[PDB]
């Protein structure tokens, strides 16, 4: 249940943030306190991207 | 997180 996939790309700003393609999958360990950003792994790392750039994958 | 909201969707 915590498997996502990319919407866009995101290039990271920093501040443990974390550079994903779009079309790549991801796995979400959680959320900040807005919501607005998600804490993920992929395979270059861990840290935060935007939440709505990401949706489930099965 | 980082304090400052991030970018908006395309």
């Amino acid at each position: 249940p915590n498997l996502f996939v990319a919407l866009y790309d995101f290039v990271a700003s920093g501040d443990n943030t974390l550079s994903i393609t779009k079309g790549e999958k991801l796995r979400v360990l959680g959320y900040n306190q807005t919501g607005e950003w998600c804490e993920a792994q992929t395979k270059n790392g861990q840290g935060w991207v935007p939440s709505n750039y990401i949706t489930p994958v099965n | 997180a980082p304090t400052y909201s991030p970018p908006l969707p395309p």
